[PDB]
This record gives C-alpha cells, structure tokens and sequence, in this order.
C-alpha cells in the first residue's frame, strides 16, 4: 500500500485480547502507539505510577509493511474510548468479519482501522494528539540493582488475583524468601476490611 | 361517481402483496394519502402538500419534503369500474391512512386463516356525516364484515396542483441494486441496515463513484471518529421568496453524492425488502430516488411502479 504502515490479519482475537487488557487502565484516557518494523506496541500510563506495554509481533499479522525511512519507529496518541466504541459496534457481527487492517502515512495523519467482510469494509479513521511530555522509558526496571525475580504460572496468579479483588483488599504486600534445600516462599499478603 | 372494485389475493399475489405494501409505505410515512382512480391505473400519492397533510405543517418543522408515488395497474382489481366525467374519467379523494391500513390487516388474518372470498369496494354517501362520502368495504369470512371509512373529494383545481415530482434525468446517475431474491439480497440488505446500528446518526452521505464498474459508500461524520462503510459486491449501473438551492461544485464528473436522513433510508430498506427490482438514483447535493419495479407479462403488461423522491436533508 501507499501508506508509510500498513498491517493486515485473520484474526480478531488479538486486537480484542489487547482492548481488554488496556481497559483496566480507564476506559477515558490516552493511549500511545509505537510502530517499528518489530511490530506494533500499545502504552499507557496512569498517576506516572503505573505503566503497560501490549506488543504485537510482525508474526502475528499475515501482511505487514512499514515502507518509513526518515525514522526509525513512529509515535502516535489515540483516545481508548473511541477506539472502545468503534470496535464494540464494528464487532457486533464477530461471526462474519474476515480481515482486519491498521494504516497509517506519519504525523498529521489519523491512524485507519478497516474491517473488512466478504462482501463489506468497515473503515474508521482515528484523530491524534500530541504526546505528552512524560516519559513513558522513565518507570523501567533497572536492571543491574534486581532484588528478586520469580516465574509463576498464569492460573495460579490470575486466582489469587481474584480472590485478593473478591475480599476488597486496600494494600498488597509481596513476600519473597529463599532458603536452603531448594525452599522457597513466595506470598501474598492483603490489608483489608478482613484484616 | 362509481368506484366499484374487487380484490382478490389468491389470484396473482404479487398485485396484492405490492398493494399491501403500497398502503403499508404511506401510512407509515403521513397520516392521510391521496387516491386517484383513473380509467387506465389507481395512483396512491403521499405528499405534504395534500390539504390534511399541510396542515401539520411537517416542511417548516420537520423537513417532510419526501414524496412517495404508487401505480397499481388496473389489472390488479377483477373488476376496474371506474366511470366519471373527468379528464380520463379521474376520481381523486383524500383518504386517511390509518382506517385503511387497519382494514387491510383484517383481511390479511381472514386471508391467512385460510379463507378465499373477495373484498368489494364501493363509494357510498353516507347520511350520517368537498363533500365527505365512505368507502363502503364488504368481504365474507367462512358472516359478511362490512367496513366503512371517511373520505373526500377533490375537484380538478386541487387535483391539478397535486404534481409528480420532476428531476433532471441528464444530471442523474442511477443504480440497479442487487436483487434481493438474489444470493447477494441479504448481504446489501444488512449493508443498508449498517447504520442503524449507530443511535445517534441522523444524517446519511450517499456516495457513488464509477470504478461491475461502480461502486457505493454511506458515509458518517456525525460520530467522534470518521466512519465508511463501503460495498465491494457487484452493481451494475444502468444507462415569493422562493430560490434555486445551492449545488456545491462536483469534485470529478464520475461522483455523485447526496445528504439524506435516517428515516428516508429506512423507508428505503423496507422498499427493497419489499420489492426485487430496485433502482438507486442520485442527483449531487439534489435528491435521492428509490424506483422499485414489478415486471408482468401475458403483449407485455404495465409495469408497476413506485418512486420515492427524498429530497438532500443538507447542502455539501
């Protein structure tokens, strides 16, 4: 295509999976959208005291072409309850849509979102704001000074979560200890109406 | 002035189903219709310059200019007696939509039910009550339910003022919609529908753009973001104080596009859901035509019609 990005796939899952997981972070604020011939990244950012970054590969879109040679990555801001909306009433019909495409032709431009059915092609288009001058790079992990790391699998983590959400719980506390003989003890311990 | 007249709807179902339809359209669309009942066709006219309609004073408050036309071969009717001392022998009345829509839905249960009779229709002067006269209606339901509605009517004055909108055919470009019995029906069915799904949309762009050489777009800038919807299937494209409305100058010789309301285009989904032969013509930044055709052959005979001008809701 003649646009400097353009992004092409089959499935719907993962911009739906990725809308989901940006949702806890307000359903009315700004999302940024970083795009680079690795992929396309989603950030946001609440109270400069929490951050998240979604990253779709280049593997997973079956076309995908980022023609840009002035710069190396593109930077851009959408508001998520447009984005929200839009997909919420382009999906009503998830059975039928087929192809899914992202464009964009660098700043000044509105970033495109097209549904594309057998028969029928939805297209948005999204303006864009300016970036604010906070730092998203500046909450990283530094990573010469870690304290611990831990690796845990998804159902057990996903389940404490819900029952630590379930008792109302107001102030969370990781535990991490090790031992000799291979012990270990990772926790986590909850300030709430129960105490 | 006899206007007397029998339908049948075991006996070519399509007559019926398109006046059914026809009565359906100009209820929904104003509170009374005008009847004209010449020795060749019945004409049914919806317009707001009908003298019950104007006084509503839809044009000023509302923006009702859409004008929704019906002929109903004579043919249709077993028995077309329609004899006066007219122009062609043309009675014109000023009939109320709700009374008749009511009437025709009776006789679609009798009909479903299973029974096959007639409905007879006769002009009667009733003593009770532009003199006002009734519209005897009889039919038999395996018990003879005779129905009676109010009507008036009109004389040459006000039937002549009563004119079939005019466009400019030149300056025109038409559309032959996919046929809905057709395997692309239910797909420019929902494509039509699209933007229902949008509450607050009160405001339609109809594009057409050559280059199967055409194609057809509904645009929505009434939202937060910029939405286009945009058919890809096949389309063949057939071959005082008043003052003159401003056309906005054409951006290239082979687009034309038109702002219409939600409203018109739902009337036109229920036409193409009505009917197979659909035609789409637009007029830039003029008016939207809906031309829905009934083709019967025996010696062809006349083809019924029904067109619904729909005039630009906004300038562009």
């Amino acid at each position: 295509l003649a646009n400097k990005f353009s992004a092409s796939t089959v499935h719907l899952e993962h911009i739906t999976t990725a809308l989901s997981c940006l949702t806890p972070f307000g359903s009315k604020d700004d999302v940024l959208i970083f795009i680079d011939a690795d992929g396309l990244s989603f950030v946001r950012e609440n109270n400069h005291v929490i951050k998240i970054q979604l990253l779709l590969s280049r593997e997973l879109f079956m076309s995908y072409s980022y023609r840009n040679e002035t710069e190396d990555h593109m930077k851009l801001c959408v508001k998520i309850n447009h984005i929200l909306d839009s997909v919420s009433v382009m999906n009503r019909n998830s059975d039928d849509i087929v192809e899914c495409t992202l464009s964009y032709d660098g700043h000044g431009s509105p970033f495109v979102l097209i549904f594309e059915d057998s028969f029928i092609s939805e297209r948005v288009e999204y303006s864009t704001y300016l970036i604010k001058d906070f730092d998203t790079n500046g909450l990283e992990l530094d990573r010469e000074r870690i304290s611990f790391e831990a690796i845990i699998k998804g159902e057990a983590l996903h389940s404490a979560l819900k029952d630590l959400k379930e008792i109302g719980c107001k102030e969370c506390y990781v535990y991490a200890k090790t031992e000799a003989n291979d012990e270990n003890v990772f926790a986590l311990i909850s300030k709430s109406q129960l105490g | 002035m006899k206007l007397k007249l029998i339908v049948n709807g075991c006996e070519a179902p399509d007559d019926y189903k398109l006046l059914r339809t026809t009565i359906n359209t100009v209820a929904s669309l104003r509170k009374t219709a005008i009847l004209r009942f010449n020795s060749e066709r019945l004409t049914i006219i919806s317009t707001p310059k009908s003298s019950l309609n104007s006084s509503n004073n839809g044009t000023i408050l509302r923006g009702d200019t859409g004008q929704l036309w019906c002929t109903i071969p004579h043919d249709v009717f077993r028995l077309y007696t329609v004899i006066s001392a007219r122009e062609l022998n043309t009675i014109t009345m000023e009939c109320n939509c709700d009374s008749l829509l009511s009437v025709f839905k009776r006789y679609d249960r009798v009909m479903n039910q299973g029974s096959s009779s007639n409905m007879t229709i006769k002009l009667q002067s009733m003593p009770e009550w532009n003199p006002i006269c009734a519209l005897g209606i009889t039919f038999e339901e395996i018990i003879m339910h005779s129905f009676k509605v109010p009507v008036k009517l009109l004389f040459r004055a006000q039937d002549t003022r009563i004119q079939e909108p005019m466009i400019n055919y030149i300056q025109l470009m038409m559309y032959k919609l996919p046929p809905i019995s057709g395997e692309f029906g239910s797909a420019f069915h929902g494509f039509i529908r699209r933007v229902e799904r949008y509450s607050n949309v009160n405001h339609i762009h109809l594009m057409g753009v050559k280059k199967d050489d055409v194609e057809l777009k509904i645009i929505v800038n009434e939202l937060d973001w910029h939405l286009e919807i945009c058919w890809n299937g096949p389309l063949d494209s057939v071959i005082d104080i008043s003052v003159m409305v401003e056309k906005a100058e054409q951006e290239s010789s082979s687009t034309h596009e038109v702002i219409i309301r939600c409203k018109d285009w739902k009337v036109c989904s229920k036409l193409y859901a009505a009917f197979e032969e659909v035609v789409l013509a637009i007029s830039h930044d003029e008016s939207c035509v809906f031309h829905c055709s009934l083709d019967r052959g025996s010696k062809p005979r006349e083809r019924g019609q029904i067109i619904y001008y729909i005039a630009r809701s906004k300038g562009l």
